[PDB]
RNA sequence: AAGGUACUCCGGGGAUAACAGGCUGAUACCGCCCAAGAGUUCAUAUCGACGGCGGUGUUUGGCACCUCGAUGUCGGCUCAUCACAUCCUGGGGCUGAAGUAGGUCCCAAGGGUAUGGCUGUUCGCCAUUUAAAGUGGUACGCGAGCUGGGUUUAGAACGUCGU
RNA sequence: UCGGGUAAGUUCCGACCUGCACGAAUGGCGUAAUGAUGGCCAGGCUGUCUCCACCCGAGACUCAGUGAAAUUGAACUCGCU
RNA sequence: GCCAGGAUGUUGGCUUAGAAGCAGCCAUCAUUUAAAGAAAGCGUAAUAGCUCACUGGUCGAGUCGGCCUGCGCGGAAGAUG
């Protein structure tokens, strides 16, 4: 879990989502790629 | 403080006085000239290169090759030997050392490589820089 | 690092920074990164985004730089107090304000301008903007 | 009931006479050792031509104790002086060959059954 | 018409310094943004140039607002109490996580969190432990609780400077 | 810095000389004996300490008698932020 | 969303140990087409493989992305409460 200020998609199969006030990179091809807003 | 090699010489003129001549004289003056020669024709350090021959089962090739590429080292060629194919590269006999292991860690214990000394080739500055700081102290 | 290579007076006055810029258009290429903020920017900040932008371009193109840091900035040592003079000089500064052209770009497409312009921005101190020539 | 600076007499011929505990080992400021606990010791005194010598860092077994130790129906045995059996400071096997005086039941386990073997009375 | 005073003295000043507090945060410490690169290959496992934006009050400083009709000052001892930017133990994501063992980040402050050699030391280095030997705040916590080694009275000497 | 001593020695002892900034009666270098003199080490010894326990006395406490002191604008004199 | 196709000179060439869409550098094409990049990704010594774009079918009404602007969100750790 990469938690930045800076959260964004590092590819195509990474998504963007929000879950209880939080934006989160979740991906389904790369785990390095879940990101967490803070 | 290392042997230099790989260097021509060429005496194409000089002096002497016959009451002064001396060979040692002479022996001393080349000395002289080496020196002033490496002030100016960018003495650099060698490595012993040593030809690696390594056989394993082709499922192992990637990490093999990539072994290689990591220590230095470059991939001649590869050949279908048998049922093992035969991978002929050149890495440095200081990054060579503890390949055994690794080999047959990669290779699940299926691996074996002979090496033996090729050529001479420069070091890395990098590594080169740092021969010098150890020779010197 | 631009540096004026002479000047008439070493120090200069600390000043104030009103107003509105002159020079907003593109005027020596087709693409441009317009300053919307206001401040000082330093010669090393001039120097790393054109740095960034040049590799961006890949040396391909014409960049200006609109921009001279001509202001000298003084600062006094560290564990002295105050008086005893006008520090020294240490770096050197252009002012800006909003609406002035710092850099244009031609000899590229716009996509690689928008994307140049980008990377040098976030090296940049002040809020930029994308702009491009007019016709008036 | 030994502790750092306490000076220990040697049961074993490992060539040591006189050794100092300088740390008791198995828990931050464990504060003793009796018969059976392990504890760093430096050596004081040691005879010429030994296997060990003055000045060398390793452990040992405390075998024998003032205090003494006490038994399950609240009885006690006490020795006349704290005595000690040297070990490798790695494998924490006896160095020596052979174990002068007696020692006590509290010895016998599998890491210290040699010493069992090798004492003349086990109390 | 030149100096010395630690042998000193008087009148004054917090109008003006040293200590601690305050304001400030350059500096310091902590975090983030951009990502050239390093990482065999692969920016972002780990790391990160050139530059950019913050946080803390936390070092070195700036200022001279409080105290000069007195706010005892280093280190130790005794006794602590708080923060969390977590040293150990608990939970978890990623990993360049086979296992063992680590790296890195997130959550977590309940409890716990060496003895010695040397030196006034804090510290540091060293020896040997430990699950770990945390980092800070508290008048650099604590002398109407202790100490008095450091340090800044009067004695004396050396080097040095000075007739 | 090197050597000794210690498990570990910013002190000590023996060297080295690179004397910031020794040096010859504002004496130089030695020196037996002497010293409530400065530094360092060992044996003995121990509550100095680990880590304090118990005991005997004088106070402290209670009762009777006598009976101070510094200080003090006035007080109906709590915590926190 | 879903069901299909997603190619042929050709592995473009050079370089590259190897480089074949997917190391790099030059190119930079043509062909059959409904359409298919001398390849946008994953993947491989290299290939392959796995996609995708593109396109065709199906489905049956809106849909997609910039620009300006109002109010919110994260970024956001401290010591007695
Ligand atoms: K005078
Ligand atoms: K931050
Ligand atoms: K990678
Ligand atoms: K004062
Ligand atoms: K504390
Ligand atoms: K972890
Ligand atoms: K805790
Ligand atoms: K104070
Ligand atoms: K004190
Ligand atoms: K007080
Ligand atoms: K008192
Ligand atoms: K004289
Ligand atoms: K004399
Ligand atoms: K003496
Ligand atoms: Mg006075
Ligand atoms: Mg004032
Ligand atoms: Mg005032
Ligand atoms: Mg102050
Ligand atoms: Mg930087
Ligand atoms: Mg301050
Ligand atoms: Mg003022
Ligand atoms: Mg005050
Ligand atoms: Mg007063
Ligand atoms: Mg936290
Ligand atoms: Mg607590
Ligand atoms: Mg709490
Ligand atoms: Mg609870
Ligand atoms: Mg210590
Ligand atoms: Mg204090
Ligand atoms: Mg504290
Ligand atoms: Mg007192
Ligand atoms: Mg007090
Ligand atoms: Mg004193
Ligand atoms: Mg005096
Ligand atoms: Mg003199
Ligand atoms: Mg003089
Ligand atoms: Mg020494
Ligand atoms: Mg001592
Ligand atoms: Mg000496
Ligand atoms: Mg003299
Ligand atoms: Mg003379
Ligand atoms: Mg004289
Ligand atoms: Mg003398
Ligand atoms: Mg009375
Ligand atoms: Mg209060
Ligand atoms: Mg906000
Ligand atoms: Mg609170
Ligand atoms: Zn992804």
């Amino acid at each position: 879990m990469k938690v930045r200020a800076s959260v964004k998609k590092l590819c195509r199969n990474c998504k963007i989502v929000k879950r209880d006030g939080v934006i989160r990179v979740i991906c389904s091809a790369e785990p390095k790629h879940k990101q967490r807003q803070g | 403080g290392y042997p230099l090699i790989d260097v021509k010489a060429k005496l194409y003129d000089g002096s002497y006085h016959d009451v002064d001549s001396s060979e040692m004289a002479f022996k001393i003056a080349a000395s002289l000239a080496l020196k002033e020669a490496a002030k100016k024709c960018d003495p650099v350090i060698l490595e012993p290169m040593m030809k690696v021959t390594i056989e394993m089962p082709e499922e192992y090739m990637g990490d093999i090759m990539g072994d290689v590429t990591s220590r230095r080292g470059r991939v001649d060629g590869m050949e279908p030997r048998g049922n093992a194919q035969v991978v002929n590269a050149y890495v440095p006999l200081s990054e060579m050392f503890g390949y055994a292991t690794s080999l047959r860690s990669n290779t699940q214990g299926r691996g074996t490589y002979t090496m033996y000394f090729d050529h001479y080739a420069e070091v890395p500055k990098s590594i080169a820089e740092d021969i010098i700081k150890k020779n010197k102290g | 690092m631009l540096q004026p290579k002479r000047t008439k007076f070493r120090k200069m006055h600390k000043g104030r920074n009103r107003g509105l810029a002159q020079g907003t258009d593109v005027s020596f290429g087709s693409f441009g990164l317009k300053a919307v903020g206001r401040g000082r920017l330093t010669a090393r900040q001039i120097e790393a985004a054109r740095r960034a932008m040049t590799r961006a371009v890949k040396r391909q193109g014409k960049i200006w730089i609109r921009v001279f840091p001509d202001k000298p900035i003084t600062e006094k040592p560290l564990a002295v107090r105050m008086g005893k003079g006008k520090g020294n000089v240490e770096y050197w500064v252009a002012l800006i304000q909003p609406g002035k052209v710092l850099y244009e770009m031609d000899g590229v497409p716009e996509e690689l301008a928008r994307e140049a312009f980008k990377l040098a921005a976030a090296k940049l101190p002040i809020k930029t903007t994308f702009v491009t020539k007019t016709v008036m | 009931m030994i502790q750092e600076q306490t000076m220990l007499n040697v049961a074993d011929n490992s060539g040591a006479r006189r050794v100092m505990c300088i740390k008791v080992l198995g828990g931050s400021h464990r504060r003793y050792a009796g018969v059976g606990d392990i504890i760093k010791i430096t050596i004081k005194e040691a005879i010429p031509r030994g296997k060990v010598k003055k000045g060398d860092v390793l452990k040992a077994v405390v075998v024998r104790t003032k205090k003494g130790v006490r038994r399950p129906d609240g009885s006690v045995i006490r020795f006349d002086g704290n005595a000690c059996v040297l070990l490798n400071n790695n494998s924490e096997q006896p160095i020596g060959t052979r174990i002068f005086g007696p020692v006590t039941r509290e010895l016998r386990s599998e890491k210290f059954m040699k010493i069992i073997s090798l004492a003349p009375e086990v109390l």
